[PDB]
């Protein structure tokens, strides 16, 4: 129940980078997933490759003790994996080591205790097969939603860090399929597409906050989770994206203020795929990707460095609820 | 009108939040529901 | 990574591949953030240069590579090149390649990395450390 404000600010920081990268593409990612893969990796990281990472996740190293950050993730993950019987929510962490590779014992015991991480051994010499293992781990974990996480695995790969998050919830107030008509969606000034629009006339936790120049809708799921939607006013999207902070979200989440309204929410099936190296570099995480990296906390056998940082996420929204999955793939190789 | 008619028929932002921890599980921006 | 024997007992390599034989002696002014002075000596159990290589000079590593000018170098890896580094390549091998040996003399060691043939490499000018190297071997 904390370190949360840092995760929230991390979500917005990364979002602004992905948005700057492209303003004409859908965006879907999971902060918790990206954040824990990197947090877990900082465990076997030293000096400044270490600080860049943790500060890159929006942590003030002089205000919160390093041990407490990891205790925060440990508790965060434990809570996420104990949801109300009505909500489905799971996460998993996995270390994929190559045969031999003598790992520092402290690193292994830390990822095990602080991140509840699993650990496997594999021969990266047989690329197609090792790639097969990692991908099945993620596939089984995300219940089939993500099946092709790793498309390319390096032959000299010494170790891989992988995690996944799976979510499935039912709306507290479902929509009626028979009410789903097809309506217009204005992508922009020149393009308009037709999509299945869900409709419901009723009581909603909705309101028009002039601080964000947009309507804000909150839709609870059965259990411990909520979906928040922000509809910016004409020409105000950029304003909304820059005015979002953790404090603001916190405010909406405390009041159940309801009211009558006619709502039109489209069904969705979007996917996000990313190579986070440059976007993360823009957030101050660059050393762990270069020869100036220090992963001597992971192993002493060889001088390792991060080769890839891949993220994938999929979303599905219909009249029953939402279904989502995200995954992270971190590959390390010798300098 | 009354009741207000709120239509998500143009680009919008959204956040998936877990209630106990208050942490952001997922975040996104829909620009074209059919992009593919 | 890979070292390079300059005599029967001493091998000289980069400082970054070590710690984040009998003994190691990293350069006293090694900067792990800028990789400036990225060089070290290892005692166990090619030859040191007499002149600094210049643009155009030959050299090898298998696969020969020319010394690019400082201008090109400085502006291909902006903000990353100190006065003790130079480029060698064109305009793969992969960040952990072998040394630049110009005419039997060890001219350079890999610091930030060996570029790709498919569109340079960045090395430390061994030429600038011969004095510290001989002095260290002579008294150790």
């Amino acid at each position: 129940n904390k370190i949360t404000p840092n995760l929230a600010e991390f979500a917005f920081s990364l979002y602004r980078q992905l948005a700057h990268q492209s303003n004409s593409t859908n965006i879907f990612f999971s902060p918790v997933s990206i954040a824990t893969a990197f947090a877990m990796l900082s465990l076997g990281t030293k000096a400044d490759t270490h600080d860049e990472i943790l500060e890159g996740l929006n942590f003030n190293l002089t205000e919160i003790p390093e041990a407490q950050i990891h205790e925060g993730f440990q508790e965060l993950l434990r809570t996420l994996n104990q949801p109300d019987s009505q909500l489905q929510l799971t996460t998993g962490n996995g270390l994929f080591l190559s045969e031999g590779l003598k790992l520092v014992d402290k690193f292994l015991e830390d990822v095990k205790k602080l991140y509840h991480s699993e650990a496997f051994t594999v021969n990266f010499g047989d690329t197609e097969e090792a790639k097969k293992q990692i991908n099945d781990y993620v596939e089984k974990g995300t219940q089939g939603k993500i099946v092709d996480l790793v498309k390319e695995l390096d032959r000299d790969t010494v170790f891989a860090l992988v995690n996944y998050i799976f979510f499935k919830g039912k709306w507290e107030r479902p929509f009626e399929v028979k009410d789903t008509e097809e309506e217009d969606f204005h992508v922009d000034q020149v393009t308009t597409v037709k999509v299945p629009m869900m409709k419901r006339l009723g009581m909603f936790n909705i309101q028009h906050c002039k601080k964000l120049s947009s309507w804000v809708l909150l839709m609870k799921y059965l259990g411990n989770a909520t979906a928040i939607f922000f509809l910016p006013d004409e020409g105000k999207l950029q304003h909304l994206e820059n005015e979002l902070t953790h404090d603001i979200i916190t405010k909406f989440l405390e009041n159940e203020d309801r009211r009558s309204a006619s709502l039109h929410l489209p069904k969705l099936s979007i996917t996000g795929t990313y190579d986070l190296k440059s976007v993360l570099g823009q957030l101050g995480i660059t050393k762990v990707f270069s020869n100036g990296a220090d992963l001597s906390g992971v192993t002493e056998e060889a001088p390792l460095k991060l080769s890839k940082a891949v993220h994938k996420a999929v979303l599905t929204i219909d009249e029953k609820g939402t279904e989502a999955a995200g995954a992270m793939f971190l590959e390390a190789i010798p300098m | 009108s009354i009741p207000p008619e709120v239509k998500f028929n143009k680009p919008f932002v959204f956040l998936m939040i877990e209630q106990n921890t208050k942490s952001p599980l997922f975040m996104g921006k829909v620009v074209n529901p059919t992009q593919k | 990574c890979g070292g390079s024997l300059i005599n029967s007992q001493w091998v000289v390599s980069a400082a970054h591949c070590y710690k984040s034989a009998s003994k190691s002696i990293v350069h006293p002014s090694y900067n792990s953030n800028t990789l400036n002075n990225d060089i070290m000596l290892i005692k166990l159990k090619i030859s040191l240069p007499t002149s600094c290589a210049s643009a155009g000079t030959q050299c090898l590593i298998c696969l020969k590579a020319p010394i690019l000018s400082d201008s090109s170098c400085k502006s291909a890896y902006p903000g990353q090149i100190t006065s003790n580094m130079f480029c060698a390549g064109y305009l793969c091998q992969g960040d952990s390649g072998g040394p630049v040996v110009c005419s039997g003399k060890l001219q350079g060691i890999v610091s930030w990395g060996s570029g790709c043939a498919q569109k340079p490499g960045v090395y430390t000018k061994v030429c600038n450390y011969v004095s510290w190297i001989k002095q260290t071997i002579a008294s150790n």
